RNA sequence: AUCAGGAGGUUAGUGCAAUGGCAUAAGCCAGCUUGACUGCGAGCGUGACGGCGCGAGCAGGUGCGAAAGCAGGUCAUAGUG
RNA sequence: GGCGGCCGUAGCGCGGUGGUCCCACCUGACCCCAUGCCGAACUCAGAAGUGAAACGCCGUAGCGCCGAUGGUAGUGUGGGGUCUCCCCAUGCGAGAGUAGGAACUGCC
């Protein structure tokens, strides 16, 4: 799927958003996800919302992939029109080894068991490090 | 006569005792700008005929009717009408204009003051406030019809309010606090 | 009137531009190959280009300008066969 | 002061690296100024653990190579992609 | 390619060196006059002779007239017919007409250039 | 609105749908002036195929320029049978 | 400052310092000559005053550009397996990183 944008027409709007934590200190940590997916806006904001509400402990919860390439659907016949954007929003490209969701944390991991709940949300089998 | 003085000599001392720099920069050349007062609205097609026949006397050379450059913008403006009319040149005329202007004549108006207020305040162009019945040396006494009372302005190149001005308190007075 | 759409181009057809000129054989003084219209410097064999370099040879004629800045529009100096 | 031991990258390329790697070893290179650069095998296992250690990059790393030290310092670290393994080390000579 | 930043200041002429021949540059000073005979790669000057020099035959009045820049052209062109050059371009960067460069050229050719 | 100063390769502008080119400029302003000349060839469009077009000479001559030089209409590619 | 050589690593910014030898600024416009409106341009003349803008030297490498020592990803090319996919052989190696050059050289 060639990688897309818009500079075509304005379609719906971010279910994603609060980033949380603060961002006085920048960090170097993560939960790396092994192998490339696209990860829709939707299921960004419930993986998202699934730790942030866990981690009420504490914060420096932090995002660095968001939803950037646009996908539309055709719903009926077919012979004028493209494609228009429904429920297909922006979607995210996941490297095989790219970092998405790091909390700025000393070995006190409390957020492990937030981020095993959204572990189980978005479609790819991650993993948690500790570098 | 009275104005070489103030380029060799009187430029130095305006130097030493309150500036500690090097001998440029304070103060040079090119032309100064002599505007005319807005001819518009006073009367119809007329006063442009009195005028740079007036302002050909106690200068060399006649202005020039200059317009603007067509480009319609957001005023009420059309295309190819007589506006600004300014004519500025020098070489070495600018120089004795600042003599006969500020030594004759004056004191030797009617009710002149003495005391002028602060023109400028952080800028280089001073400023002035003259009235519509002036006495000169070079003007006639008795047969000049409508009365003109243009300003006076002077550019230079300072930095800082004071350091200046300390030069026109020079040869150019009164100007009391 | 005025234009709008950003975009790269317009679209037209096929290219048309050949490569005449072998300049190592007999050359009469005339354009050294056909791309772009207008241009003028090169008197002889001057083909210089960004890169690797360019080359030609032998052949003496007075004058002989490139298509423009293309195939070495730059204008190097003289070049003949070897012994007129 | 970690004392490793370490023999010379001969046979410079990426399938005689991946042979070593799956006997647990490493490229690295060594520089130090006026001292000539040289490619070196260190020992996964080892330096697998003693990386861990902060102080790996402080110290004055004792690196025989072969039959004789160099005492160096680490500076970066390549990691490998899907299998979390060192890749590729840098050294200055201390 | 792009104009070269002596070719903004159109003082060179990339005409002239198309031929492979050799130039007259004629420099014009308040106080003297200079000419001279540069060949083409670098600055390659084969003779010249300054207003300056012509003293030195027996010249009396100012060395900045037009008169004097007659003068010159003779000697720097006499010194060239000397050296074994016969053509010869003329090169006045930047100037009027009827000028002292003119009274240059004209000098030049009076002397077999 | 205008004027004065500073920053500013230029994003301006250049007739036209775009790209490419350009600033002591092919851009702007002003002045001057007007080569949109005649005749005849060589070359260019994988692969032969006309009209037409374009780049580049020669012979004789119009314009402008000091001259080289520039033109075969308007920077080039649509406005034709 | 004069006078040469090499002759795009001399694009472009920036620092120190020196010669009243030299040179722009500056100064003055009687005249040749010239500005459609303005000796500003143009052109001519003298040199009070500096070096605030040249030049001679010489100190930073930012950025452009031209070379050199080291190498992962990417990629050329031909066989292997494997659900997709991936691997191997072989020629190189993104781009990052370590350095070279801000003139060089003769004479008065």
């Amino acid at each position: 799927q060639p990688k897309r944008t818009k500079f075509r027409k304005m379609h719906k709007g971010r279910n994603r958003g609060l980033a949380q934590g603060t961002d006085v200190s920048f960090g170097s940590f993560g939960l790396k996800a092994v192998g490339r997916g696209r990860l829709t806006a939707r299921q960004i904001e419930a993986a998202r919302r699934a730790m942030t509400r866990a981690v009420k402990r504490q914060g420096k919860i932090w995002i660095r992939v968001f939803p950037d390439k646009p996908i539309t659907e055709k719903p009926l016949a077919v012979r004028m029109g493209k494609g228009k954007g429904n429920v297909e929003y922006w979607v995210a490209l996941i490297q095989p080894g790219k970092v998405l969701y790091e909390m700025d944390g000393v070995p006190e991991e409390l957020a492990r068991e937030a981020f095993k709940l959204a572990a189980a949300k978005l479609p790819i089998k991650t993993t948690f490090v500790t570098k | 006569k009275l104005h070489d003085y103030y380029k060799d000599e009187v430029v130095k001392k305006l130097m030493t005792e309150f500036n500690y720099n090097s001998v440029m920069q304070v103060p040079r050349v090119e032309k100064i700008t002599l505007n005319m007062g807005v001819g518009e609205a006073i009367a119809d097609k007329k006063l442009l005929d009195n005028a740079a026949a007036d302002l050909a006397a106690i200068s060399g050379q006649k202005p020039l009717i200059t317009k603007a450059r067509k480009s319609v913008a957001g005023f009420k403006i059309r295309q190819g009408y007589p506006i600004g009319c300014k004519v500025t040149l020098r070489g070495e005329r600018m120089w004795e204009f600042f003599e006969r202007l500020i030594t004759i004549a004056v004191p030797r108006i009617r009710d002149f003051r003495g005391l002028s207020a602060k023109s400028f305040d952080g800028r280089g162009n001073y400023s002035m406030g003259v009235r519509e019945q002036i006495i000169f040396p070079e003007i006639d006494y008795d047969k000049v019809d409508r009365v003109r009372g243009l300003d006076i302005t002077i550019t230079t190149t300072a930095k800082s309010d004071e350091e200046g001005r300390a030069l026109l308190a020079a040869f150019d007075f009164p100007f009391r606090k | 009137a005025h234009k709008k759409a950003g975009g790269s181009t317009r679209n037209g057809r096929d290219s048309e531009a050949k490569r005449l000129g072998v300049k190592r054989f007999g050359g009469e003084s005339v354009l050294a190959g056909s791309i772009i219209v207008r241009q003028r410097g090169t008197k002889f064999h001057a083909g210089a280009n960004v890169g690797c370099g360019r080359d030609h040879t032998l052949f003496a004629k007075a004058d002989g300008k490139v298509k423009f800045e293309v195939k070495g529009p730059k204008n190097r100096k003289f070049i003949s066969i070897e012994a007129e | 002061m970690f004392t490793i031991n370490a023999e010379v990258r001969k046979e410079q390329g990426k399938g005689a690296s991946r042979r070593l790697r799956a006997a647990n070893k490493f490229p690295a290179i060594i520089y130090g100024g006026k001292e000539a650069p040289l490619a070196i095998e260190l020992d996964h296992d080892k330096v697998m653990n003693m990386q861990a250690k902060a102080e790996f990059y402080s110290e004055v790393l004792t690196i025989v190579v072969d039959g004789k030290e160099i005492k160096v310092k680490a500076q970066d670290v390549q990691r490998h992609p899907y299998k979390p393994k060192l890749q590729h080390i840098d050294f200055v000579r201390a | 390619k792009k104009s070269a930043r002596i070719r903004r200041a159109t003082r060179a002429r990339r005409k002239l060196q198309e031929l492979g021949a050799t130039r007259l540059v004629v420099h014009r000073t308040p106080r003297h006059i200079y000419a001279q005979v540069i060949a083409p790669n670098g600055s390659e000057v084969l003779v010249a002779a300054s207003t300056v020099e012509k003293a030195i035959a027996e010249q009396l009045k100012y060395t900045g007239n037009k008169d004097a820049a007659a003068a010159v052209g003779k000697a720097v062109a006499e010194r060239a017919l000397e050296k074994g050059i016969k053509d010869v371009s003329f090169d006045r960067s930047g100037f009027q007409y009827h000028g002292r460069v003119q009274a240059l050229a004209d000098a030049a050719r009076e002397a077999g250039l």
